[PDB]
């Protein structure tokens, strides 16, 4: 059994050839070799060290290459020869991946044992062209009413997940995949999201706990976790964003949708900032060397979508900067702001006023689509944004206490109604069919007198209300997906039915 | 290995030696220099070529002469674990600096070693009851947790430790690590003296504590694998013994200052603040050997001395990165005389929820970060105009908040003394039901004086009553 | 040649190393019995009820 | 289905109020609503009577 | 199936350092003399296949 295992793999080496490229090794230390030779040495290609590290060159210099080391240092010893692999990065792409947890390299640390991959690809793969496209179409429901309403979410789109750290920072994006759940429960495979959830910097405790999250709300068999480790190389942390676009790839050029969640790419950014300082390259603009752009703009661009040539495959982008200090002003932070295709910005402070999830719709936009969004939603959560917009100068003559204009009380209070709607508990997503009568609820002002206090009694009540008697009207929401008159007024008479009373 | 060497050059206490054979040293090696000063211990952390190494030191420099032998005594420096290493303060090379006389010890171990692996994790997280309000109700304390103090120029950062040890680990059986990186002696001479008289350490008995210590003036060399020889010593603890583990670390700020001051004395340009750019690496591995796997769970305890109290400078920001809970205490919130002294919108756990600590707890929690944060938010309004010009609603929440914040303030028990104010601890089961109280405003309407310094609610009547006399 | 080497020493001097069955039990389990659920109780049983309802029926719903 | 059962339950809840006390019948059509939605989030919640005898 | 796996993969480490094992008896041998003489001869092989 594990000797016939083992009887393959004794079977499975036997024989090997010249070798004709060499280097000494000369520099090690600082984790970072320079050897010297190397002339063979095609770029970004993938160098074997006798002492069995592997390390890619990103510096060629016609002195010593600078052959940036995953492996460890006291391995890699002075004088050692490196031969080259011969072989630019790449990575195992295919299908086998999901159910997998997989470390920068591509290999099973959930230890679910080899991966069936249906190809391998490189990582330096470039972004589809302008012709490669197709218009927008594919919504994208989180869960989170907020999200959908006020940044509706596409695919082929990049939102950049903005805010301070660890505030449930992780907790949003799963959301996300949870109510994505539904789409993947359903059996139409380009609305089948493979959600791959990369996890950059994180030790593997948290990754253990999010594993443990996401099996146990059974997503993992769609999820793919790609990982770069608190303790896993720099250098392979810069290669864990573009092994996991590869892996993307796949789904997206064979014409199956897939959702990329980039966690957290500031923890990318260090490591990119440790290893070009370390190949001696000169300090950016906040020790990130400019040209970092040029890094995560070839990145980002590869979530697009697609050309109905290409399968209408779209992989969407979900960035995720976990700002300390809300500083968007920092290099790498205005730099991906740029970039992205929408922000979403969250606040702390909005958090401790018991907000949760706590999100600064002030400077959350979704610059793209409202085909990001369904119809019938948009309908309603047309003046959503109005009263919201409406609510935001409101609230700030109610600051002070100033003796309100009615009017401008009567914003206040629908406003505050709005607020209390959209809060959510983590790891409890909503399913849009019955996300369509609270906002109508809300936007048709019936909600407007419910008192504050029991408007989240009266949110679930109502929902309660309607799974008993209008469970027709949510049926007709979920097939038709626009809201027709006949339904506009049939949930007006259930949002009056259950408003009052 | 017999390696020759001479030091070539000693530019400050990053020695380089030229070891002159071509036999070849390998990076992490440890060395000895014998001289009248006994040995001194380098540790091999670059080769540059040429059987040129650049080496770190360890002990002190001073007296070298260039040209002066070496001799490679290989690998990581072997501390000595057992038992029998359980009641004694370490150096780093195993020494006694308690001097309790060469530590017996059964295996001795290499200070290096490897970070477990997302395979070997088993992550659990228990509830912990730490017998103080704040930290319970806002951040609840787990088994195999990692805690996290950010607290101020050892103001009171120690004492919160010294506090957290005398209630937990005084309720912890399973073994315990102290390890004190580059702190100050008078602390070491206090802690070892109260762990002597309080029987943690018998001292010709069996310790269920261990300690390490690592004074400040010590070179920064030392005190960057003071911490690696703590970690040896848990993991002996944690893997060969088994035994449920705690740790406590105070103060890693200075493990992080240690190494930015060699990074660039190495050669490595130094990262934005003057920070190593191996900065994540380092806090990366010591967060990643010290991690919860089925061999133990080890809870942690992490006390920054936050520099100049910013939290954004990477060295705290990066902590946060391997933290499951914060207790961030400003030194304001001291000033004002708050003793706990923690940051409340400024703590978190991941154990702090509305079923991990449960619904009712969740809420009551939630209400007081609600009620702070709008304490917070009129502060401009209350002192620009004033609190009669506050809303009636408004200003019986600022009451609340002021009553709450009051609360809050519950005595020390080791500082019991140094606050000069006795102890007030208070369990779990009775914080919630306290606080459920206060928020339903059933004990608004009594001294906001007697909320002040004080533990239960039924201290908070009784403290009425005092006042009242 | 060091594979040849190898593999025959190896394969030969222990190809499997040895097992325990025993250890197997302590850390599997096996089936958990039923409970025997059993027909269930019967509702609005005996006159006891109905002699109840008829009695305590006598209140119109104004 | 459950519907039918339901629908004739609120029309005669609408019915109840032009004869409105009777408050244990009404506890008990509330009941009956509740302990439906028991046995239909029983049988909804079904899990396989038996093991994956083949594969598993 | 959890202690089934375990046990093929306890199976397999103990049969590692079994492997270990045998490893370390083959460079005692003057096998490490005989198979200098292998490397060498195959060294002319390949190299005159070069």
């Amino acid at each position: 059994e594990v000797s016939s295992i083992l009887e393959e793999r004794i079977k499975g080496v036997s024989d090997e050839a010249n070798l004709n490229e060499t280097g000494r090794v000369l520099a090690v230390g600082d984790g970072i070799a320079r050897v010297f030779g190397l002339n063979n040495i095609q770029a970004e290609e993938l160098v074997e060290f006798s002492s069995g590290v592997k390390g890619m060159a990103l510096n060629l210099e016609p002195g010593q290459v600078g052959i940036v080391l995953f492996g460890s240092d006291r391995l890699v010893k002075e004088g050692e020869l490196v031969k080259r692999t011969g072989n630019i990065v790449d990575v195992p792409v295919g299908p086998g991946l999901l159910g997998r947890v997989v470390d920068a390299l591509g290999n099973p640390i959930d230890g679910k044992g080899p991966i069936d991959a249906a190809g391998r690809s490189r990582a330096q793969v470039k972004a589809p062209g302008i012709l490669p496209r197709r218009s927008v179409h594919e919504p994208v429901q989180t869960g989170l009413k907020a999200v959908d309403a006020l940044v509706p979410i596409g695919r082929g789109q990049r939102e950049l997940i903005i805010g301070d750290r660890q505030t449930g920072k992780t907790a949003v994006a799963l959301d996300t995949i949870l109510n994505q759940k539904r789409w993947n429960n359903g059996s139409d495979e380009s609305k089948k999201l493979y959600c791959v959830y990369v996890a950059v910097g994180q030790k593997r405790s948290t990754v253990a706990q999010l594993v443990q999250t996401l099996e146990q709300h059974d997503a993992m068999k769609y999820s793919i976790i790609v990982a770069a480790t608190a303790s896993e190389a720099a250098p392979l942390q810069y290669l864990a964003p573009f092994t996991a676009a590869s892996i993307g790839e796949w789904f997206r050029d064979n014409g199956k949708h897939a959702l990329i969640v980039y966690d957290d790419l500031s923890k990318q950014a260090v490591a990119y900032r440790q290893l070009s300082l370390l190949l001696r390259r000169p300090p950016g603009r906040e020790a990130y060397p400019g040209d970092v752009f040029y890094l995560h703009s070839r990145l980002l661009e590869r979530a697009a979508k697609l050309s109905e040539k290409e399968g209408s495959g779209s992989l969407t982008a979900l960035p995720v900067i976990e700002t300390q200090g809300g500083d968007v002003s920092a290099y790498i932070p205005t730099n991906v702001i740029s970039i992205t295709d929408g922000q979403i910005f969250l606040e702390a402070e909005l958090f401790y006023k018991g907000i949760r999830p706590a999100i600064n719709v002030g400077l959350s936009v979704s610059r793209v689509g409202s085909a990001a969004q369904v119809k019938a939603l948009k309908q309603v959560a047309g003046s959503l944004k109005l009263f919201l917009a409406q609510y935001r100068e409101v609230a700030a003559f109610a600051q002070f206490g100033s003796d309100l204009d009615a009017s401008t009380k009567q914003t206040l209070v629908r406003g505050e109604r709005l607020t209390q709607l959209l809060k959510q508990n983590q790891y409890s997503p909503l399913a849009t069919e019955e996300q369509v009568p609270l906002i109508y609820a809300g936007v048709n002002g019936h909600l407007d007198g419910i008192e504050l206090s029991r408007i989240g009694e009266f949110e679930s009540s109502f929902l309660s209300y309607l799974k008993s008697n209008h469970n027709e009207l949510l049926t007709e929401i979920r097939e038709k997906g626009e809201l027709s008159k006949e339904l506009l007024a049939s949930l007006k008479s259930a949002t009056e039915s259950f408003v009052a009373t | 290995t017999p390696i020759t060497g001479k030091v070539t050059a000693v530019i400050g206490a990053i020695v380089d030696v030229h070891f002159e054979q071509s036999e070849l040293p390998a990076i992490l090696n440890a060395l000895e220099i014998k001289t009248p000063q006994g040995k001194l211990v380098l540790e091999v952390a670059q080769h540059l070529g040429e059987n040129t190494v650049r080496t770190i030191a360890m002990d002190g420099t001073e007296g070298l002469v260039r040209g002066e032998k070496v001799l490679d005594t290989g690998g990581p420096i072997s501390v000595p674990v057992g038992r029998e290493t359980l009641g004694r303060i370490i150096n780093v090379i195993g020494e006694p600096i308690d001097e309790r006389g060469p530590i017996k010890s059964k295996l001795r171990k290499p200070i290096h070693a490897d970070p477990p692996s997302f395979a070997e994790q088993s992550t659990s997280a228990e509830i912990l009851e730490t017998g103080i309000k704040v930290v319970d109700l806002l951040a609840p304390y787990a088994r195999g947790g990692k805690i996290g103090l950010f607290g101020g120029a050892g103001v009171g950062k120690t004492v919160f430790i010294q506090e957290l040890i005398n209630n937990i680990a005084k309720a912890h059986g399973g073994f315990s690590v102290f390890t004190g990186v580059g702190e100050r002696t008078r602390e070491g001479n206090d802690l070892y003296r109260e762990m002597k008289e309080t029987g943690v350490i018998n001292l010709e008995g069996e310790s269920k504590v261990a300690l390490v210590f690592g004074q400040m003036n010590e070179p920064p060399g030392a005190r960057a694998r003071v911490a690696l020889t703590g970690l040896t010593i848990a993991e002996y603890f944690r893997d060969e013994e088994g035994q449920d583990v705690l740790l406590f670390i105070d103060n890693i700020f200075r493990f992080t200052q240690a190494g930015s001051e060699v990074s660039a004395l190495l050669g490595r340009i130094p990262s934005a603040v003057g920070y190593q750019p191996t900065l994540a690496t380092d806090m990366g591995l010591l967060q990643e050997r010290i991690t919860t796997t089925k061999k133990g769970s080890v809870t942690s305890v992490q006390a920054v001395y936050v520099p100049a109290d910013d939290l954004t400078d990477p060295a705290p920001a990066t902590t946060f990165a391997h933290l499951d809970a914060t207790t961030v205490l400003s030194r304001g919130i001291s000033e004002l005389g708050i003793y706990p002294a923690v940051d409340p919108l400024d703590s978190k756990s991941r154990l702090l929820d509305a079923a991990v600590v449960g619904q009712e707890h969740y809420d009551v929690a939630s209400k007081v970060q609600e009620t702070l944060q709008t304490y917070k938010s009129l502060q401009d309004i209350i002192a620009i105009l004033g609190m009669d010009e506050l809303s009636e609603q408004d200003k019986l929440t600022v009451e609340r908040a002021r009553k709450i914040q009051r609360f809050l303030s519950q005595p020390f028990a080791v500082a019991e003394v140094f606050t000069g104010i006795p102890g007030k601890l208070v369990r779990l089961k009775d914080t919630v039901a306290s606080f459920k109280a206060v928020l339903e405003g059933k004990y608004d309407n009594i001294p906001e004086h007697a909320f002040y310094m004080v533990g239960g609610i039924e201290d908070v009547v009784a403290k009425a009553e005092k006042l009242a006399a | 040649n060091v594979i040849q080497d190898l593999y025959l020493r190896e394969l030969k001097d222990t190809k499997l190393a040895p097992s325990t069955l025993q250890d197997a039990e302590g850390n599997v389990k096996p089936w958990n019995p039923p409970q025997k659920p059993n027909l269930p109780e019967l509702e609005l049983q005996g006159p006891e009820a109905l002699k109840a309802y008829t009695e305590q029926n006598v209140e119109t719903a104004h | 289905a459950k519907s039918a059962a339901n629908k004739l339950d609120w029309a005669k809840v609408i019915s109840s109020l032009r004869i409105t006390g009777s408050t244990a019948t009404q506890l008990s059509s509330f009941k009956k609503r509740n302990d439906e939605a028991r046995r239909q989030l029983l049988e909804l919640q079904s899990q396989p009577t038996e093991v994956d005898f083949s594969h598993y | 199936v959890r202690y089934e796996a375990s046990l093929r993969q306890l199976e397999q480490r103990q049969l590692a350092k079994s492997v270990i094992s045998r490893v370390q008896s083959e460079l005692g041998n003057p096998k490490f003399q005989e198979k200098v003489l292998q490397q060498s001869i195959s060294e002319i092989e390949q190299l005159l296949s070069k």
